[PDB]
């Protein structure tokens, strides 16, 4: 119960500041206004932005290394085990492969950004 | 002559090679660089305290324009039209005539204060010390009208600033 | 006016459309109501609406023309149109979904009744809705634009410059010209 | 009482949150060689109050051609989520005691990187998408070293609960045996917060736009105080992991004002920072995190791993 | 009679000016720096 | 009470808050922008005001516009405008965005930023002292504390 007031009562105060910020200022709006900022100057074409690679190999590295962390993630648990050995093995290999990973991007040209 | 800025070979020796690795790994210039903000954190700002406080200025300030008289309240302007000529943004507009008692006097004087360039160059070329720039330099206005200054507006500030006017002149006339 | 003043001009126009106006903005805030509720499902209202360009070019024709003293004008754009299809119009020029359902005559001034309580400029009320939906009155005994030299602006062509804000896509990619009533 | 104690929570917040403000004006206007606010009130005191009541009473201005249920959304889920990290924090006591306390910072934290997200996809300007695509990239680089990091730290403390880490430096603090890795966390919450040098949407100004660029009144308000809410709660975080506090149950209160001085003088240590050096460029920052930080951080990985078990040394579970 | 009196230079000019760059040396050697480093970490591995 | 009351102090409540927290984006144009960074530099430092040294156009409450204004930048000085959500403020700084200045009789030249944006405050000079400016911003708060946005509103 308790959990769930706190996460009712923070998005419900941040709901309410919105609401009045919409609502208590004077509002006037006209077709010069409301429009993208750009930078002063009408926009120089009517396409969307360009498909960037490199951006999308960071978000899919995260992914995978963000996957190997979540295997990682018991082991404080794992160190209580009689079976040290083994469980010190295994920890071992699983950031041993997540540094091969880290080594095979890096040597293949993954982590720059010259095109 | 010349000097070389970047032109060193670093050393190679274990000893040297050691010292630039602490430094990459222990950050040691980077926390040499927070030193030197800390520093200024416990100095005396320079900031003054305006407008209870005021930047110091000299005598040679050009700020606005002021119409000065003699001592018997006679206007210096004669209408001469020098600062009319010399004015390098055309912001000076003169028209004059005999005056009732036949004097050389004007009828029209006009600064656009919104073309002027405060250059200083009017009062150099007066020979009778009429027009000056005084020492004022907070006569900002709400709209564009206010700034386009008539003969009554610089006979007004001059004599609301002669007292300083006077005084200014006075220290530093022997420079001119 | 015409008494205290019996040389006045006196301009009469019709409901005036133009981009700070409250007559085409006024049919495009409605969709934040769902569907558009128009009395007789808008078709005993006809409605010809005059551009503000135009009205302003006749009052200053009027001042430099001197045989406007003591005249009465009536300002109205070319076009006459059934307020559902100058509805419909301003929804197809806008892009948004159109929905209009009818409403009974008493019930649109109940809720016109209920927005008149805000301190703050009605977004509708009973008046205004009388007026939207009154019948643009025909005076042929009336100067109009053309005797001041000037000549009515379509709403087609000026529809699109008012309504373009309310749309929600930039650069979308046409709409038909609304249905008129013939004169005569 | 529990509704109490929530809003004796969320309400201070808010207000070190705006005194934040007036704080990092003034130490950055002295390190500058100024004073920073010093008219609206008595050394500035009324300053935050003032730019509080402006911002939500000018126009909010939305672009006609935006998605309003994102523009709205992205405001909402950022402070929510802002105040909803500041729940299992031991201050001593938490207002929520979770099992599983640094876990959940992880999880929530991780989630606000969709704010930046739906913010960008708002504006439809792609003035703002790069910098939203720029900036998610960045955190979520960051989040990898964080959640590494802070996992080669509870193999010293033995478990996820956020008060067991009071327990683990009840004799020395976690910053002499884990240095290497307290520096590499300062940074990462740097990088996290979008703090400079790591700056390159919010304020970069350099042929760059911020993700909020589009925002303007209250709704950058609430954008504003979900990222200075960010800077405080990581700082009192570190100060728990790495600078930890004696707690004396009987007399609670010293915790609360010791662990206060730290977690503040670790927070000016985010404004002294940014005084003092300029900003990374973009593609520097992802180095920095994937061929310096990362290649470390598995490292002290492994080592903190193995180094309980080869001198014997490992803590207890519960 | 008086005398020519204009901004001059006192009598035997000013006083010298430094203009070179000044950045002292300051810290420990490498060697150094890093045995503190590793002998805290001794210390709190201990 | 009287109603009247209340509306007066709300709006030296919004006036304090509106003049307290100006946030200005400068367009600097030319020369008149140097005497706009030493309002910011430590002497006059105008953050001491509440005066933030930059900001962004869509949280800008005044624009200080500084410089000369060629008819090429014209459209682009507009832009910025309209899109300065209200209230809006336009600070004139210089000759050369008074009235035209040096160049007033140029080809190319807008002879005032007036014919583009209104102004509320003119600062002359060329270029005007950095304590020139901040005298002109100090009046802008005045301007704005003489606002009767509420008492007006009350008496429609
Ligand atoms: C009508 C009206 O009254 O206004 C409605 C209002 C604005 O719509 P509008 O007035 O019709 O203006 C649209 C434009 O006129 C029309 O033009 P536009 O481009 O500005 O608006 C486009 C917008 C249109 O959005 C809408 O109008 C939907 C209403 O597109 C959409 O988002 C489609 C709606 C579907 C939204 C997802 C459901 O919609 C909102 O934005 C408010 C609702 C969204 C906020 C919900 C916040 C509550 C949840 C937060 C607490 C829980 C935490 C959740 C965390 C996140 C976990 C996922
Ligand atoms: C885009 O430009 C700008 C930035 O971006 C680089 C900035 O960071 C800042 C930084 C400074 C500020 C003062 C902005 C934020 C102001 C606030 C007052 C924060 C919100 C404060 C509150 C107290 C929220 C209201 C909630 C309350 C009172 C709880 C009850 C400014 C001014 C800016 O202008
Ligand atoms: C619709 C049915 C009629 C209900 C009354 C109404 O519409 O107007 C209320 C009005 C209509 O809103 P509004 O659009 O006129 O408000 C615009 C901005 N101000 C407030 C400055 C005029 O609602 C209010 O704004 C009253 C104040 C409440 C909002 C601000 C404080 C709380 C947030
Ligand atoms: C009230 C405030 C009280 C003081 C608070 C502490 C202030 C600390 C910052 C100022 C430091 C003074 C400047 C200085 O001496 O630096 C020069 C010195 C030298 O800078 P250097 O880089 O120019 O030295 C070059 C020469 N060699 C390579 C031989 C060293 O800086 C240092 O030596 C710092 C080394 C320790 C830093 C360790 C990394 C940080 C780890 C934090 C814990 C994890
Ligand atoms: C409202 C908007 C919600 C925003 C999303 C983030 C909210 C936090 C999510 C729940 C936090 C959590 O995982 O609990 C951990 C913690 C784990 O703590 P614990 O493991 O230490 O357990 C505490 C008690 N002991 C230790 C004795 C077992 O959960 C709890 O503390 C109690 C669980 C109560 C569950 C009630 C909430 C269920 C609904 C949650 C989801 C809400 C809907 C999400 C909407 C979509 C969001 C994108
Ligand atoms: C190391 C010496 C620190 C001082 C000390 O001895 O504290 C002992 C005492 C120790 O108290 P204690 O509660 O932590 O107990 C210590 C014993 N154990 C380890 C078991 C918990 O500190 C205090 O009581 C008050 C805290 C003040 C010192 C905190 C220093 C942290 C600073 C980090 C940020 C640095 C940036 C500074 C920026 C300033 C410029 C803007
Ligand atoms: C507080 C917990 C204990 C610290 C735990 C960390 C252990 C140390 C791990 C880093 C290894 C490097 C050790 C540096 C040895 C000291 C070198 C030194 O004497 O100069 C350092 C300097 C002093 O330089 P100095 O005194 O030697 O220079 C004087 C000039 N000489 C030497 C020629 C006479 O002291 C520091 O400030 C270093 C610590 C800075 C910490 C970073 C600031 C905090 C910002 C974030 C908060
Ligand atoms: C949920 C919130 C719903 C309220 C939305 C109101 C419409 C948006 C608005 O505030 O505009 C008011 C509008 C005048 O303002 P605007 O056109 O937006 O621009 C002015 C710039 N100077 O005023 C207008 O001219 C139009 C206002 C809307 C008219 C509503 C008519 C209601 C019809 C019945 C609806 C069904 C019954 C409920
Ligand atoms: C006394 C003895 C002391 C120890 C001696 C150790 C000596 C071996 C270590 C040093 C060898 C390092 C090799 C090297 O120099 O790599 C350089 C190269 C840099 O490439 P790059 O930066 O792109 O080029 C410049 C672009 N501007 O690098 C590359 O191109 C690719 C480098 C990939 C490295 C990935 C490493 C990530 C994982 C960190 C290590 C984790 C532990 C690995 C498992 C070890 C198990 C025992
Ligand atoms: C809170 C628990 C901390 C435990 C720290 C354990 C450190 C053990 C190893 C010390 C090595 C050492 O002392 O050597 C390094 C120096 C001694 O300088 P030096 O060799 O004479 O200078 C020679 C180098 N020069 C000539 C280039 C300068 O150290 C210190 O002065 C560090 C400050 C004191 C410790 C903080
Ligand atoms: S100061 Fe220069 S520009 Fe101004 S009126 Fe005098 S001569 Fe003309
Ligand atoms: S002010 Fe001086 S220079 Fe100008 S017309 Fe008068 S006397 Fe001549
Ligand atoms: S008014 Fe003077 S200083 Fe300012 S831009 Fe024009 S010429 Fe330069």
């Amino acid at each position: 119960m308790n959990l769930m007031l706190a996460l009712l009562t923070n998005f419900t105060l941040a709901t309410l500041l919105v609401i009045i910020a919409f609502w208590l200022p004077q509002l006037n709006v006209y077709s010069e206004k409301t429009s993208p900022y750009e930078c002063g100057f009408d926009p120089m074409g009517s396409a969307r932005l360009p498909f960037s690679m490199k951006f999308f190999l960071v978000a899919i590295t995260f992914l995978l290394f963000d996957l190997e962390i979540a295997l990682l993630l018991p082991l404080p648990w794992a160190s209580q085990t009689a079976n040290l050995n083994t469980m010190l093995t295994m920890a071992l290999f699983l950031i041993i492969l997540l540094a091969v990973s880290l080594a095979y991007e890096w040597t293949q040209k993954g982590l720059e950004w010259t095109e | 002559t010349y000097k070389y800025v970047n032109l060193r070979e670093p050393s190679m020796d274990m000893k040297s090679v050691t010292d630039r690795a602490a430094q990459t790994l222990l950050w040691t210039e980077l926390i040499r660089g927070l030193g030197m903000t800390l520093s200024y954190l416990f100095r005396e700002p320079a900031t003054i305290n305006y407008p209870f406080e005021k930047g110091p200025l000299s005598p040679r300030f050009r700020g606005e324009h002021a119409l000065r008289r003699y001592p018997s309240g006679e206007e210096r302007c004669i209408a001469c039209k020098l600062c009319e000529a010399v004015c390098p943004a055309q912001a000076i507009t003169i028209e004059a005539e005999p005056r009732a008692d036949g004097s050389r006097r004007t009828t029209r004087y006009d600064i656009d204060m919104t073309k002027c360039i405060y250059c200083g160059f009017c009062q150099e070329a007066c020979p009778v010390d009429a027009i000056v720039e005084g020492p004022n330099f907070e006569f900002s206005t709400e709209t564009h009208e206010e700034l386009l200054y008539n003969k009554e507006k610089l006979l007004n500030n001059g004599d609301k600033w002669e007292a300083e006017i006077a005084a200014n002149i006075q220290a530093d006339y022997l420079y001119r | 006016v015409r008494e205290t003043f019996p040389e006045a001009t006196i301009i009469k126009p019709a409901e005036i459309f133009g981009r700070e106006d409250r007559f085409l903005n006024y049919f495009a805030n409605i969709r934040w109501f769902g569907g558009v509720p128009l009395i007789s499902l808008g078709k005993k209202t006809v409605k010809q609406p005059v551009y503000i360009v135009d009205v302003t070019k006749g009052i200053i024709n009027a001042i430099k023309d001197p045989d406007a003293r003591g005249k009465t004008f009536a300002f109205v754009g070319p076009s006459r149109y059934l307020l559902f299809d100058l509805v419909q119009y301003v929804f197809a020029v806008a892009h948004r979904p159109f929905l209009p359902y009818p409403l009974p005559h008493f019930a649109y001034r109940w809720i016109g009744r209920l927005f008149e309580i805000s301190p703050f400029e009605p977004w509708t009320t009973r008046d205004k809705v009388e007026r939207i939906h009154t019948t643009d009155k025909i005076l042929p005994h009336l100067p109009g634009l053309e005797d001041l030299g000037v000549e009515a602006t379509p709403l087609e062509l000026k529809a699109i410059e008012v309504l373009r804000r309310h749309r929600t896509y930039r650069w979308l990619s046409d709409v038909q010209p609304a249905k008129t009533i013939p004169t005569s | 009482m529990f509704m109490i104690n929530i809003l004796m929570l969320i309400i201070p917040i808010l207000l070190a949150v705006a005194f934040l403000t007036l704080v990092e004006r003034k130490v950055l206007g002295y390190m500058q060689l100024r004073k920073g606010p010093n008219v609206v009130g008595p050394y500035g005191l009324l300053q935050p109050i003032a730019d509080a009541i402006k911002l939500f009473i000018k126009e909010p201005l939305r672009p006609a051609t935006s998605s309003a249920s994102m523009f709205i959304l992205a405001p909402i889920m950022a402070l929510g989520l802002a105040l909803t990290m500041w729940i299992p924090l031991p201050m001593p006591y938490p207002l929520i005691n979770m099992n599983l306390g640094v876990l959940f910072m992880l999880a929530m934290s991780s989630l606000a990187v969709y704010s930046i997200l739906w913010s960008g996809w708002a504006s439809n300007s792609k003035y703002a998408l790069i910098g939203a695509l720029r900036a998610v990239a960045q955190t979520i680089s960051y989040e990898v070293t964080l959640a590494i990091i802070l996992l080669s730290v509870l193999l010293m403390s033995g478990s996820f609960t956020l008060s067991t880490l009071i327990t683990t430096q009840e004799q020395m603090w976690l910053i002499l045996p884990a240095w290497p890795l307290a520096m590499m966390w300062f940074i990462s919450t740097l990088a996290e917060t979008n703090r400079a040098p790591f700056d390159l949407t919010e304020g970069e100004s350099e042929l760059v736009s911020g993700f909020n660029v589009e925002y303007a009144a209250g709704p950058f308000a609430l954008f504003f105080m979900a990222e200075y809410a960010n800077i405080i709660m990581m700082n009192i975080f570190t100060a728990i992991l790495f600078l930890g506090t004696s707690h004396n149950p009987h007399m609670p209160e010293l915790y609360t004002i010791n662990f206060t001085i730290k977690s503040l003088l670790l927070t000016m240590s985010f404004l002294w920072i940014r005084a003092s050096y300029p900003r990374f460029r973009y593609d520097q920052l992802m180095h920095l995190l994937w061929k310096n930080f990362l290649p470390l951080t598995l490292a002290l990985c492994m080592w903190h791993v193995s180094l309980p078990i080869l001198t014997s040394g490992i803590p207890p579970q519960t | 009679a008086s005398k020519v009196k204009q901004d001059m230079p006192p009598v035997g000019g000013y006083g010298p000016i430094d203009y070179k760059r000044n950045l002292p040396r300051r810290g420990l050697s490498g060697y150094s720096m890093f045995a503190v480093g590793i002998g805290a970490l001794l210390f709190g591995y201990w | 009470s009287r109603g009247e009351y209340v509306v007066a102090k709300l709006d030296d409540l919004i006036n304090w808050a509106r003049r307290s927290s100006l946030w200005p984006m400068t367009f600097g144009l030319a020369c008149c922008a140097v005497e706009m960074m030493h309002m910011a530099a430590p002497r006059y430092d105008m953050d001491r005001f509440g005066v933030v040294f930059r900001a962004s156009p869509r949280q800008s409450d005044v624009m200080i516009v500084a410089g000369t204004l060629t008819n090429k930048m014209a459209p682009a000085l507009r832009k910025v405008y309209d899109q300065m959500p209200e209230p809006r403020y336009v600070v004139s700084m210089g000759s050369c965005a008074n009235g035209g200045g040096y160049y007033h009789y140029s080809y190319s030249v807008v002879r005032g930023c007036d014919r583009i944006v209104p102004v509320d405050i003119y600062v002359p000079g060329c270029p005007p002292t950095a304590e020139a400016l901040l005298y002109g911003i100090l009046q802008l708060q005045k301007k704005i504390k003489r606002e009767k946005r509420l008492r007006i509103w009350y008496r429609r």
